[PDB]
């Protein structure tokens, strides 16, 4: 099967995401498991003439592409030349096309690719946006109907950047005979990854219930859950990074760090528009705006209210202790 | 234009005279949400008064 | 014969490189950073820590030293107090991401180049394929999967690697337990016996650091079979059988911003107290002399890149405003990356080379303090055969042994029932400087918060000061003069180009951000 | 006009008073709506959540 990964408005966090990648690794991933790297640009040995001979084939149809990952968003500033991603002697965006139309599978790893991410933020200078979305809007670069060669739309495989297994277990399904097993949302992310939100397997969640807030950073997320003081986006965010740790170490949550919604496509929620960076914006100093997924602001507050008088004394101290 | 009609619905004597009995009384529904910001701000500080009251019948 | 390569890969990010070759060797080189996301232009009018979020994402594989300077931004612009144990996780947490980099970029960036076809008449030149041949070679398989493990130690103090946001203003939003910090040292020493000590030294790290003379590391290669067969010793070996230490000399002037500050010395952070607090010593090194860093001293120009402006700008009055790559053009503008110049004394604004390479030089300068980096190595090792590529790459490699030791001393030194956050006061207004030694470099943020809003957000990352365009005096950036007088052997596969840009372990995305 | 006399009441001091409190507390105003909305819209989960648990105490 072989992959091209193309990077466009990418900062490689996907990349270097996916070189972290355990079980398999990237290495064992490339070479073992039938997936024939043609190229990358942070891992390719071809430069110039050879690497852009190895692009034109797989465009062309010269050369099967099996997957075509890409990774950064479709850059199409300035005036939709997408001249502010020039890359082997076309805009970004024009290989794109080529190559999202020659490809059986198109997976955007990372935001950026999935829905425009960081760059799409206003005011958007380079343009950018998803392949199949902008944010939340369906279309993207290449139209709500886009649809790869196996019938696919664009996999979006979110985050910012996605967990390698994200990546790397899609890469494996696909090559082990279960792609049939892939299934997407309808953000078309995989449904084994994004079915769970960030908090399934938070560390807090118990203090979520009790609603036990962190009240402060170092030493104060030893306790409490970072959605009433530091707007964890947690309950509103499909992810498994509390099931699937990272560097299979740990989690933003766990950690103490809010999760930032990065999987979900309005990533960076609120446009990190001033106010809205480590805070919960509340109504009346109580109420967050956002309740979790699927609750109301009534049911929300009502159980709230009677979970804080619930709260076992554990669920008020500290719990991740030297 | 349908704000035009709203406008419309203004003039009525009757919608005029029940707006008017509201701005009459606005100083009473302006504190009733006052007390209601208030009771919200103050929601926690209700919640550990339940809390202690029930931990005192639990002892 | 005007050349003209793109892509130039594994530079992660968009590069092409024009270079005039005369007699087969390079006469002139424009690098061409050629995408763009505008950053700076998307954090203005955003929350004043927006910048702990987005500055992370200007590089997948430094967003963890850009979190760094920029959480530090904030420290300085609200004058914060950080609290040791902060200090010590920032310092493990940047030197972890730079001690990943250091064996992924070598293997899985610039090492494959060394299986090149130009070097098969190499008597060394089977065991570079068997070693660094992608994905397959026995020495790049265990280098690129043993990569991970200090970002490993990153993601136990933050969350994750890449991407966490953990570094803010007053310390770290973590609060590491025991078993983390356990965790982290046995990740860390697991790392270095089986990548630093076993594969690339063939010795310990001490043995290593004991190699202050450029004699000393020859003396070293030759020690015992173990040194001599080392990643380290085969890539000296092989440089020296090949010539990768004949070209790639670059300008010869490098800037450190330093980084990794010693705990006790910059709890209230401030621009000007922050060059005595570093550990891993600024310094500017030009016309072999020594200069203190300043961060005043800094000027973008944008002569020849796409952007609008007339001036070098010192960062904190910076301006990115993108000019169509067709019109720049027109006017003589070739690249996305700013020319970031340092006005040196009786130099000018000159391009200053950032990179491992810089700091040894910058360890290098007399008066260290006892917290500070005092390393002549690379002084010795700059007057006896001067930079090239090989020995841009044995500062980068120098650097493993040397942060692995301050890490696992700072592990040592964290007291964990002490503070990691004093909450700051988020000021509505405030001028911030942050800066680091990401792998590649001087990393500088200037952050100008007004309105509670980010008012200007200017970062200079360390490749866009060594790939940056030529000035406003037509003077090359620091890549750009280390491809002059570069050998082409082949046109079609012109590798040393790469060599000599990844010998700088380039970084295009953070070029532009 | 009645229209005229609406906006004469909106200059009164007391009624503007009044009028900008409920301006100050209309975010609590609009997220109880928005509560009141998300409950409606859950209406049949919450019955269904009735259902469950009624037919708990069934069994
Ligand atoms: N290292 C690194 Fe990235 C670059 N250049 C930053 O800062
Ligand atoms: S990791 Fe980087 S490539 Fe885009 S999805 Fe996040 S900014
Ligand atoms: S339970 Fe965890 S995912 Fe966030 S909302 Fe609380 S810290
Ligand atoms: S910010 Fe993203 S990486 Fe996971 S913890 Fe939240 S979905
Ligand atoms: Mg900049
Ligand atoms: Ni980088």
């Amino acid at each position: 099967a072989s992959v091209l990964w193309f990077q466009g408005g990418a900062c490689s966090g996907n990349t270097m995401s996916f070189l972290n990648a355990d079980e398999p690794n990237v290495v064992d991933l490339i070479v073992d498991f039938g997936l024939d790297l043609l190229w990358h640009p942070s891992l390719g040995l071809e430069l110039g003439n050879n690497a852009q001979k190895v692009f034109w084939d797989c465009a062309k149809g010269e050369r099967p592409l099996d997957i075509f990952v890409f990774e950064g968003t479709v850059i199409e500033a300035p005036n939709g030349t997408g001249q502010m991603d020039m890359f082997a002697g076309r805009p970004m965006k024009d290989w794109v096309t080529d190559l999202a139309g020659a490809a059986q599978i198109v997976v955007a790893i990372g935001d950026c690719a999935c829905f425009g991410g960081i760059p799409a933020m206003e005011p958007n200078p380079s343009g950018s946006t998803g392949l199949q979305f902008h944010k939340r809007e369906k279309g993207g670069f290449l139209g709500p109907d886009f649809r790869s060669k196996m019938g696919l739309p664009v996999i979006n495989v979110p985050g910012c950047p996605a967990h390698p297994d994200w990546i790397t277990q899609i890469l494996v399904a696909l090559a082990t005979g279960r792609a049939g097993d892939i299934t997407l949302d309808d953000l078309h992310r995989p449904e084994t990854f994004f079915k769970t939100f960030t908090q399934t397997g938070c560390t807090r969640v118990q203090f979520f219930e009790y609603k036990q807030s962190t009240l402060s950073f170092g030493e104060g997320t030893r306790t409490g859950c970072l959605f009433y003081e530091f707007g964890c986006r947690g309950p509103m965010t499909h992810s498994p990074c509390n099931r699937i740790l990272w560097n299979r170490q740990s989690s933003k949550t766990r950690a103490g760090m809010p999760c930032l919604g990065c999987t979900e496509p309005e990533f960076p929620h609120f446009d990190l528009a001033p106010g809205t960076v480590f805070k919960t914006q509340k109504v009346s100093g109580m109420i967050p705006k956002e309740v979790p997924e699927g609750t109301d602001h009534l049911t929300y507050m009502g159980l709230a209210a009677a979970a804080r008088i619930a709260a076992p004394q554990w669920s008020k101290e500290d719990m991740f202790v030297v | 234009s349908p704000v035009d009609g709203i406008r419309r619905r203004l003039d009525d004597p009757q919608v005029a005279e029940a707006l008017n009995s509201l701005l009459d009384h606005a100083d009473l529904l302006a504190v009733l949400v006052k007390g209601l910001d208030g009771f919200v701000r103050r929601g926690d500080d209700i919640a550990n008064n339940l809390t202690s009251a029930i931990g005192e019948l639990k002892a | 014969l005007d050349l003209f390569v793109s892509p130039l890969g594994r530079v992660e990010g968009d590069l092409d490189v024009r270079v005039t070759i005369n007699d087969g060797v390079v006469t002139s080189a424009w690098t061409e950073a050629a995408m763009f996301r505008g950053f700076e232009i998307i954090l203005r009018g955003k929350d004043p820590q927006a910048g702990l979020i987005v500055c992370p994402r200007i590089c997948g594989i430094c967003g963890g030293s850009h979190l760094y300077k920029s959480a530090y931004a904030l420290d300085t612009a609200w004058r914060t107090h950080m609290p040791p144990n902060a200090t010590l996780i920032r310092n493990i947490c940047q030197a972890c991401e730079t001690l990943q980099s250091i064996p992924r970029y070598f293997y899985a960036l610039f090492a494959i180049d060394l299986t090149n076809k130009n070097y098969a008449k190499s008597k060394l030149y089977d065991e570079a394929v068997r070693r660094f041949a992608p994905y397959v070679g026995t020495s790049y398989q265990p280098g690129v999967v043993l990569s991970a493990k200090p970002v490993e130690v990153y993601a136990i103090f933050g969350g994750q690697w890449p991407x966490s946001s953990f570094m803010v203003p007053g310390g770290v939003m973590s609060a590491p337990t025991l078993s983390d910090v356990t965790r982290a040292i046995a990740i860390l020493e697991h790392w270095n016996d089986n990548w630093l000590e076993k594969q690339w030294l063939g010795c310990s790290v001490d043995r290593w650091l004991e190699n202050k003379t450029w004699n000393d590391v020859l003396a070293w290669v030759d020690e015992n079979e173990s040194q001599y067969n080392s990643d380290c010793g085969f890539f000296i070996r092989y440089c020296l059988d090949v010539g990768l230490d004949k070209y790639g000399q670059g300008v010869g002037n490098y800037l450190a911003t330093g980084t990794y500050f010693e705990p006790s010395l910059y709890e209230n952070p401030t621009i000007e107290g922050r060059n005595a607090a570093l550990i891993g010593r600024s310094g500017v090194f030009a016309d072999g002399r020594y200069f203190e860093f300043d961060q005043a001293n800094v000027t973008e120009d944008v002569t020849h890149s796409f952007y609008e402006g007339n001036r070098p700008l010192h960062p904190f009055e910076g301006e990115t405003i993108p000019v169509n790559p067709e019109d720049g053009r027109r006017q003589g503008k070739y690249s996305w990356a700013k020319s970031p110049r340092y006005a040196v004394p009786g130099l000018g604004n000159v391009p200053l080379e950032t990179g491992p390479l810089a700091r040894r030089m910058a360890a290098s300068a007399p008066d260290a303090e006892t917290h500070q980096d005092d390393d002549p190595l690379f002084a010795d090792i700059y007057n006896a055969i001067g930079p090239s590529v090989m020995v841009r790459q044995l500062a980068r490699m120098h650097e493993g042994p040397k942060y692995y030791k301050w890490v696992r001393q700072w592990l040592d030194d964290l007291e964990l029932k002490e503070s990691f956050y004093t909450k700051p006061v988020e000021y509505a207004e405030g001028k911030g400087f942050g800066s680091t030694e990401a792998a590649r470099g001087a990393l500088s943020d200037w952050i100008v918060i007004e309105d509670s809003k980010i008012k200007n957000y200017q970062v200079v990352t360390p490749t866009a000061w060594n790939i940056g365009p030529r000035d406003a005096s037509e003077v090359l950036g620091p890549i750009e003069q280390a491809l002059v007088g570069s050998p082409i052997v082949d046109a079609e596969d012109p590798v040393e180009l790469g060599h000599v840009a990844r010998s700088f372990d380039s970084c295009l995305v953070c070029t532009v951000h």
